[PDB]
């Protein structure tokens, strides 16, 4: 049953993660500088989709070559419950974050199945004078964008941006150590192993977590309370499932575009977690899991053995 | 499949529906029978063209006379190759596929036309993407490529579609509903009369309207976006967006949402 | 008779400001790096009141001398609309961008009259766990704190927040220039004199605004549209408020605790823009009013004349 990857524990669970809607945009600027505020603002306040509105993510900074304007961008998802909910979050933080950011323009990131109206619907700030124009690119297909007039100049909205289908979020590990300062070490390594992995980003704060999400909850209608079990103030006691060696927790959580994208995320922090873990006291690693039937994805540790 | 013109056209000929999907189901005696003529004592295809055919979407009209209208009107599937001239209504209602024209065009050439490409590799004539009479709409989504120097009113209430010019007569882009016309060189005087939408530049111009306003030199990223079109298309144009450009604000008479782009100095 | 400084016109007329509620709060973290990265993930979707929940920014960082805690913090001011609109922004941002980010502890940063919620409401996600503590202060004052129980350890939370009387927000003042490359430079080092003043702040992306908010609409009923007379695009016709050397506007909102701050914000950035602008062409500069009637505060260029 115990599972030994480069040395350390590796605890045989799986990690639950659910479906959920994706989207990806390309917002570029003038300077690689203020293509990352824009991005930077737009992603905040957006760890969670159950209390904030949506989770936001930054997935690669673009050069411009990789661009369809020509100018320095940067591509950014965003994950919701229902394609409704996606649509209000991204117009929402496009027409307000993006819109007012200077010398910006926003294009369609990923390709998907159903259409969102973006362009579409910020041209009606333009009070009218908002026009729209149809263009071949690169690849020869037709795009529409659309054109408000603003201080700066014109921001260039393309009108739909697409969603994918089968966009996978939840999918996360945690990782046990005896201390603070060495453990964040661990997984601020373990980020940067998974920031990699194209469609997928983590949306919590420098991607890791440290209030542990559990389902249900001691008193009344709780949905979610703290997990006790893996509260290290919580020792001792009958309920812990952590050993005495250990003593700080941190949980990673990784969303992605594509469910392979969500295990190969969760393969690389697994891996480079472990490899340095002895050295800044690693004890062990496991992934959060809600029971089973709650989440249709389930990415078991077992399988995420071989090496990238 | 190949139509080799016998002689000259003693009246108009109308070629609307010698599509090569048409063209392939009928037979080859019984294709030379259709009737092309205008007038009452008519002219049939085989009068006019000695007629080759074979099951295939791509058609050559060997040579052309300035009496060839309708030439590829409402095509819909395939390619048809005019080494000649042609008559007015280039491509009238082409729905999509390929229309080239060796020599140049009559007035009128793709009136509502949707998709597809019409070049025409000579001039071409007056109405060039412009709408005929009563016409809703001139050009309406197709690409519009005329390598030679059209005439007056180009683009005249063009819906959509694009554009590409070597040159352009006088009112070009008159009474403009909606697209883009990128003129290399010379523009004539008046340009946009009556224009609600659309982008029009060109190297030259000649006199401007009063009611056509300069807002100066803005970096556009949609300037960015329609550089990179043509230069994917193989735009001779498309050094025209290179450098810096002199902006315009569309007729002032009408909503003024047009524009118009000369270049700086 | 309308005023230049410094060779650059500006434009005779005057700021119009609103009241609105603040509030100020003091994050710590063990390292300064993690402190801001709590902090910029908390700022984020907050420039506007009236379509982001509120309005936030970074007032200053703080060393491990300036905070209670002990440990290198970040001050970071919020405003919204009403006292119990600030209480739901606060509440939701703390709750998923402070208590989730490892190794945080809030205080609360600013001295007000009113009485905000804060340790108190997050303390119940503990489960039972949490415990309240009563501490006197470094000044002498008796502090609560609560002590909510997570993964990394425990997240220390005031029990309640202080909201100053008379925050101001919406004093603006917005810059003509030549050319969007060097005006962006002009507007860039001024918030950077701006952001310098204490209880002062601009929550616009990097500062900066490039849409025109402008009351009203020319159909149907729209609350905010286009300022169609500070937009190039729309130039040379009738109801075009910029010269023709002008061909880029862009905007400077400030939001502050004191009123006196948003004019000393004002001041600074109306002072470092215009020593500069000559050089970048700077064409001139003036403010965003509403008519007079809609706003409290006016802040008139023409008292902002002093150096600083
Ligand atoms: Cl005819
Ligand atoms: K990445
Ligand atoms: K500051």
């Amino acid at each position: 049953s115990d599972f030994t990857l480069n040395g350390i524990k590796v605890e045989d669970t799986f990690a639950e993660a659910f479906d959920v809607a994706g989207t990806a945009i390309i917002v570029t600027n003038d300077t690689p500088k203020w293509a990352m505020i824009a991005a930077t603002v737009m992603t905040g306040f957006a760890t969670s989709v159950i209390g904030c509105g949506a989770e936001a993510g930054i997935d690669a900074e673009l050069s411009p070559d990789e661009t369809p304007d020509g100018r320095p961008g940067v591509r950014i998802l965003l994950f919701g419950f229902e394609p409704n909910g996606l649509k209000d979050q991204l117009l929402k933080r496009v027409g307000q974050c993006i819109l007012t950011c200077p010398g910006t323009a926003c294009f369609a990131g990923v390709e998907g199945p159903t259409k969102i109206k973006l362009g579409g619907a910020i041209r009606y700030f333009g009070d009218g004078f908002a026009v729209a124009k149809r263009l071949p690119d690169h690849e020869g297909k037709m795009r529409r964008y659309w054109r408000i007039p603003v201080m700066d100049g014109e921001f260039l909205c393309e009108d739909s941006v697409r969603a994918v289908d089968g966009a996978v979020g939840g999918g996360n590990l945690l990782f046990l150590g005896r201390k603070h300062a060495d453990t964040l070490i661990v997984a601020e390594i373990a980020v940067e192993a998974a920031k990699a992995i194209p469609g997928a980003i983590l949306p919590f704060p420098g991607g890791i977590v440290r209030s542990g999400s559990k389902v249900g909850g001691r008193t009344k209608g709780m949905m979610a309370s703290t997990n006790d079990a893996y509260c290290p103030t919580l020792k001792g006691r009958a309920g812990s499932a952590l050993p005495p060696e250990c003593g700080v927790v941190l949980e990673i959580v990784i969303d992605a575009l594509t469910s392979a994208a969500v295990a190969e995320s969760m393969r690389a922090a697994l891996h480079a977690a472990t490899e340095i873990g002895a050295q800044h006291g690693l004890v062990a690693v496991t992934a959060g899991n809600y029971g089973g039937n709650l989440g249709r994805h389930h990415y078991h540790l077992r399988d995420l053995l071989e090496k990238p | 499949s190949t139509l080799r013109l016998r002689g000259d056209l003693p009246e108009r000929v109308d070629l609307l529906n010698i599509t090569p999907l048409a063209l392939s189901g009928l037979s080859e005696t019984e294709a030379g029978k259709l009737a092309i003529g205008t007038s009452r004592r008519g002219l049939t295809l085989g009068d006019v063209f000695e007629i080759r055919l074979d099951g295939s979407d791509s058609l050559v009209i060997e040579g052309g006379s300035a009496r060839l209208d309708r030439v590829g009107a409402a095509l819909s599937q395939g390619s048809i190759r005019v080494e000649g001239d042609v008559g007015q209504r280039l491509g009238e209602g082409m729905a999509a596929g390929t229309l080239t024209v060796t020599g140049s065009a009559g007035p009128y050439a793709g009136t509502g036309a949707t998709g597809g490409t019409i070049t025409i590799e000579g001039d071409a004539g007056d109405h060039a993407g412009g709408a005929v009479y009563a016409a809703k709409a001139g050009l309406d989504g197709a690409t519009l490529v005329i390598k030679g120097a059209a005439g007056d009113h180009l683009g005249d209430r063009m819906r959509r579609g694009m554009i590409l010019a070597g040159s352009a007569g006088a009112f070009a882009a008159s009474r403009m509903i909606a697209g883009t016309i990128v003129v290399s060189g010379a523009l004539g005087d008046h340009p946009g009369y009556g224009m609600r939408r659309g982008t029009l530049i060109a190297g030259s111009h000649g006199t401007l309207l009063p009611t056509f306003v300069e807002t100066g030199t803005p970096d556009l990223v949609f300037v960015r976006l329609l550089a990179q079109s043509l230069k994917h298309l193989g735009a001779a144009q498309a050094n025209l967006l290179s450098g810096t450009l002199r902006r315009y604000s569309g007729d002032l008479a009408t909503l003024g949402k047009g524009e118009l782009f000369v270049p700086a100095h």
